[PDB]
């Protein structure tokens, strides 16, 4: 998984050789940032399910078709909704990941890597899904570099769906 | 390759939820403590040549059948390639003590060794020994108190430790 200090054993090992000061530097650079980051990831946590919630009304009020269009990809049905409260989890998990982790790594792998294939597959719009990003983004109430931190993962997820 | 974040955030990922406030308030800590983590891999990494020469003249002056014509270090090939082995899994190690995590290690060091040692008739539990000899050497170097600002880096020269003893359990 891509984090920072991964990034530079990566390096390294690449090269057969132990680490480099500029190495440990960039360590202590991910240290210091972690305050702020970590600060945002547990402020997401406590609030996931208000954020979960009013994200998924925010599509629906966004796309009034997905609350009504026969079909196994809207939310049609109870079952839709739930799949889709369930995937606007999986999201807000994701951004909490990559601040805890120090960078994206951690929704590289376990949500970008073949997104574009999902929402291909299963005729899933990811206009939903970035109207899902942009209302956590405008409502998790966070300020300062927690808010920075955050709301950098945030549009890195809006830039992979688009 | 994990980090100690990357491990909570994988152990997580696996039962779908959130972090816990245990988890983040661990992760937060070694953050805390991050700059005694920084010295250790300073100060072992920088007397990594050190380390492997004496834990190597203490392994033979141990074991001198090792160094014996037809023993498994004899000839400067061997003895050279031996060294070098020493250094790799102190490589490795000071990566796992940067990550607080002993995947890199596991995953790129450890794993087949002892296989490897048993198909080319190096005693394993001879490499212990040399591991157990560094592991020593490294932690008095990270662990000393001449130079540096006065602390506790117990809990840390405890993991150390531990990354060693993992190495030397894999081909003992
Ligand atoms: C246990 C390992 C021994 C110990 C450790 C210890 N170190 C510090 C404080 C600092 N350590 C550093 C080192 C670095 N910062 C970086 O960015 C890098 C990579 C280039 C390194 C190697 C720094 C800058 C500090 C702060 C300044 C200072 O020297 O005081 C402490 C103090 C507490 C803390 O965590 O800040 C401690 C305890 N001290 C001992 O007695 C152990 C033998
Ligand atoms: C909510 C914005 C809209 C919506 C949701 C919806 N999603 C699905 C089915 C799937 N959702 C995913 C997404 C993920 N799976 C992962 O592992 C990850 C990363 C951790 C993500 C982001 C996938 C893979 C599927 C298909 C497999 C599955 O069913 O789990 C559905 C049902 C689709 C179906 O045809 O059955 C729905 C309804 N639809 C809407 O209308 C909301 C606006
Ligand atoms: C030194 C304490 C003991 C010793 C060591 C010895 N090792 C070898 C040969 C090899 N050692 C390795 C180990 C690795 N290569 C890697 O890339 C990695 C990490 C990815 C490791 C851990 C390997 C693969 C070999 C064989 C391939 C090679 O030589 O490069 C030898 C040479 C064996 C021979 O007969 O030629 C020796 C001597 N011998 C001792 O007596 C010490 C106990």
């Amino acid at each position: 998984m891509k984090t920072p200090i991964t990034e530079a054993i990566a390096a390294a090992d690449t090269q057969g050789r132990f680490l480099s000061n500029t190495e440990l530097q960039a360590v202590d650079g991910r240290f210091k940032r972690a305050v702020a980051s970590m600060e945002a990831a547990r402020a997401l946590t406590n609030n996931a399910q208000s954020l979960i919630d009013g994200a998924a009304q925010a599509v629906y009020q966004k796309f009034p078709y997905t609350t009504t269009m026969q079909g196994s990809q809207y939310a049609s049905t109870p079952e839709g909704k739930a799949k889709c409260a369930r995937d606007i989890g999986y999201y807000l998990r994701m951004v909490t990941y990559c601040l805890v982790a120090g960078g994206t790594g951690p929704m590289d792998e376990y949500l970008i890597a073949g997104l574009s294939e999902i929402n291909s597959t299963f005729d899933l719009s990811p206009s939903w899904y970035i109207e899902a990003l942009k209302y956590i983004k405008a409502n998790h109430g966070l300020t300062g570099q927690a808010a920075v931190e955050a709301n950098a993962y945030i549009d890195y997820a809006i830039n992979a769906l688009s | 390759m994990l980090d100690a974040f990357a491990k909570v955030v994988a152990q997580a990922d696996a039962r779908g939820e959130f972090l816990t406030n245990a988890q983040f308030d661990a992760l937060s800590n070694l953050v805390k403590e991050g700059n005694k983590r920084l010295d250790a891999v300073n100060r072992i990494t920088s007397n990594a040549s050190t380390i492997v020469a004496n834990a190597a003249r203490a392994l033979f002056a141990e074991q001198p059948q090792l160094i014996q014509p037809g023993g498994n270090a004899y000839t400067n090939r061997r003895m050279a390639a031996c060294l070098r082995d020493m250094e790799i899994i102190l490589r490795y190690v000071t990566y796992a003590i940067l990550a607080g995590d002993s995947s890199v290690l596991d995953d790129r060091c450890l794993n087949g060794l002892r296989e490897t040692y048993q198909a080319l008739g190096t005693p394993g539990s001879s490499v212990a020994v040399a591991i157990q000899k560094m592991k020593d050497a490294a932690i008095a170097i990270a662990n000393d108190p001449n130079g540096i600002t006065p602390g506790d880096c117990s809990a840390l020269m405890s993991e150390i430790a531990g990354y060693f003893d993992r190495a030397a359990a894999a081909v003992a």
